[PDB]
């Protein structure tokens, strides 16, 4: 059962042992492997016990990811025989499915707790709480760890619980003078680990060969897992290990392929939970350790081509472009270990033995050292928190990085010349979104050139948080059927929720027009997130009264769009060079920019003979085999750049 | 040329001028913010870690 299958994971030894010592420390460090029984087993045991106190205070678990938050949640939720949502609850950042009075656990994420810090200073809803995968030092767990610290002395009965590998667990402790470390320990089982004989010319023709030979020439029971790199590489993968399945019939075995990312159906997860048939070969897709965690776990082979893609700071802008890099060599020994937690697992690795030991960073770099820090100071000036350097958090960020996030709340006019948090920078605090996604729908409902397209703004808004799930095949195809000349991959996403709230919403139009419905459900709840906070704000009343004093035509609207996202995004404006797209900056030169094919300005060059616009406003960069605009938006005039953010484009222009 | 800017260490700025851009402009904020705390590759993606289809025989 699921009442007897617990009692084996590694914490139910370690319990009255543990149970003790948090009674007696305030802050105390779980030390141990990922999933090794905590984080699932260890809140079950603060509710039981009363730490809660029938219900008046909650318990918040803090996930890194968006993924671990919701798939942890609902196997506690079996565990616990209670629905979801009523006792075991969960918080991403558009999705709160808790109740307010019944909800004792919640798993929530890293962002979504440090969010929690407006509304609440000293976290008095909580009498527990417990950051998960500290070693991972995500950037909204290495400041929420410095903010907690703060709160310590003020409030003695909050119990304070990290979960961390045995590697940086020590660091904590020196963190939060001298904390007790406790440790418990998995069964470590050997893992047989295997290396190549050359460097491979593919990482996924390699690995889709490794899985048809432990397929065939291997016995059941094992289960395999796979690590790769993005959503993109998953399904590709799922596909293509579809089609080579199809051609060998009910000959070989059973293969049920159970892939693990973001944004996922609810019968795809509960393929998760429940164990596999006999005769039957699971092959688990994912890209990190942590949502691979099982209760059962009947896995027992891991093939790992060593790569995470990350988001790394550009040295000219102040954004993150999204980078694809070898990973640690803590955190491959991470995934060879996933192997060995039931039986003797193996471990395949794509890379040789040479490059394991003399080209692989011996531990990761935190992830506060290269990113954007825009959202984060403002967040830490609207907690009080008003010297940025004497802040205590642990590793601190250089000074070239911290300058940039200083002067770039200063363009979008979040901070005041004098340095005070104005009042449009306490209204970026105030939306679940990013502070540039912020002075967008602040453009709309309020500047003089400006006005009236709020409603056309919270949609392209809502459209770019779900960018790559929207559409099923291409989206050269897709864009076609909707409207038969757009230029904007901006106001083509305009086009498409308009005409799919024209139909009312309706399942058989996106299946017309090849788009997936059930993105376009999650783009429909972001919106009524984003318009329910425009109303606390006010900038929906200032724009139903500057709709009734202009009722503006559809030849102006694109233009009114256009500058909206100028104000929001200045620094992401590329200039036609001789060479090509060229970032436009006063920093650097720039970075020679090409267009993404996936976006509809690279089929208005190829399909269509229009000259290549003069200025192109991206959303995403990111660098495969050179940099790669994503999310296009076409700017015809100078004038539009500089009457909108002067303070930038009156020198360059 | 040497500036200090101070922040409120214990009613409101709706608009941010185009003249306040011009007294202090963006690159001196971010030298003079913290003078109030005394601060004065290419992946292919198609290749491995070392580095420089149907797999059926028919």
């Amino acid at each position: 059962t699921i009442q007897e299958a617990r009692k084996l994971l590694p914490v139910h030894q370690y319990k009255d042992e543990l149970l003790q010592e948090i009674k007696k420390n305030q802050v105390l460090i779980i030390m141990g492997e990922t999933g090794s029984g905590k984080t699932t087993q260890l809140p079950q045991y603060l509710v039981e016990d009363g730490f809660t106190d029938q219900g008046k205070l909650q318990i918040a678990i803090t996930q890194p990811r968006r993924v671990a938050a919701t798939s942890v949640a609902a196997r506690v939720a079996d565990e616990m025989n209670v629905v979801l949502g009523k006792e075991v609850g969960y918080q991403i950042r558009f999705e709160d499915k808790t109740t307010p009075n019944k909800t004792v656990l919640k798993y929530m994420t890293d962002g979504m707790l440090l969010r929690e810090f407006l509304t609440d200073s000293k976290l008095s809803k909580y009498s527990c709480i417990m950051i998960d995968e500290a070693h991972e030092r995500t950037l909204a767990t290495d400041i929420l760890i410095g903010l907690l610290k703060d709160i310590l002395p003020q409030r003695p009965t909050l119990k304070l619980l990290i979960s961390s590998a045995t590697m940086n667990a020590k660091k904590f402790s020196e963190f939060f003078d001298n904390c007790p470390i406790f440790n418990v320990p998995g069964r470590r089982y050997p893992v047989d680990i295997h290396y190549t004989l050359q460097p491979e010319a593919n990482y996924i023709h390699a690995a889709i060969t490794t899985i048809f030979q432990i397929h065939t020439t291997q016995s059941l029971p094992g289960d395999i897992l796979v690590f790769l790199t993005g959503q993109e590489e998953i399904e590709r993968t799922k596909t293509k290990l579809e089609e080579i399945m199809s051609k060998l019939g009910s000959r070989t075995k059973q293969m049920i392929i159970t892939p693990i990312y973001a944004n996922l159906p609810q019968e795809q997860q509960l393929k998760i939970f429940q164990p596999t048939p006999e005769n039957c070969r699971k092959v688990v897709l994912a890209t990190n350790i942590a949502e691979t965690s099982l209760t059962i776990d009947g896995i027992r082979y891991v093939i790992d081509p060593g790569f995470v893609k990350e988001n790394s700071y550009v040295p000219s802008t102040g954004m993150t472009q999204l980078l694809t890099v070898p990973c640690s060599r803590a955190s491959v020994d991470q995934r060879a270990g996933r192997a060995g937690r039931v039986g003797p697992g193996k471990c395949f690795r794509i890379f040789t033995k040479w490059s394991y030991l003399h080209e692989l960073e011996l531990m990761p770099k935190p992830e506060i050292t290269r990113t954007n820090l825009s959202n984060t100071v403002l967040l830490l000036l609207s907690l009080g928190v008003t010297d940025l350097i004497k802040f205590p958090l642990m590793d601190k960020p250089s000074i070239p990085t911290l300058r940039k996030s200083l002067e770039n709340l200063y363009i979008l006019g979040a901070l005041n010349s004098k340095g005070t948090i104005t009042r449009l920078g306490k209204m970026m605090c105030e939306f679940p979104c990013e502070p540039e996604f912020a002075k967008v729908l602040y453009t709309a409902a309020t500047h003089e050139q400006c006005q009236g397209v709020l409603e056309e703004c919270l949609t392209i808004v809502s459209m770019l948080h779900e960018t790559p799930s929207l559409f099923i095949g291409q989206k050269r195809d897709a864009a076609a059927s909707v409207l038969s000349e757009v230029e904007s991959d901006h106001i083509l996403y305009l086009e498409i929720f308009n005409q799919w709230r024209n139909s009312k919403f309706s399942r058989s139009w996106c299946q017309d027009h090849k788009i997936q419905f059930k993105t376009m459900l999650r783009v429909r709840n972001i919106r009524n997130q984003l318009f329910r906070c425009s109303e606390k704000v006010g900038l929906v009343e200032k724009n139903d009264q500057a709709r009734m004093k202009i009722g503006n035509i559809a030849g102006y609207i694109n233009a009114r769009i256009t500058r909206c996202f100028i104000s929001g995004f200045p620094m992401n404006i590329v200039q036609l060079g001789p060479t090509g797209y060229q970032t436009m900056g006063r920093s650097s030169g720039g970075l020679n920019v090409s267009v993404h094919p996936t976006s509809i300005l690279f089929v208005n060059h190829k399909e269509k003979a229009q000259r290549p616009s003069k200025y192109v406003l991206y959303q995403q960069l990111m660098l495969t085999s050179k940099e790669f605009i994503r999310d296009c938006l076409v700017i015809p005039k100078e004038e539009w750049l500089i009457d909108m953010v002067p303070q930038i484009f009156k020198d360059l222009i | 040329k040497k500036l200090v800017i101070k922040l409120s260490e214990n009613p409101l700025v709706e608009y941010v001028t185009e003249k306040e851009y011009n007294e202090v402009p963006v690159e001196e904020f971010g030298d003079a913010l913290l003078r109030g705390m005394g601060w004065e590759q290419i992946h292919p993606d198609g290749l491995g870690i070392g580095a420089k289809f149907m797999p059926v025989v028919k």
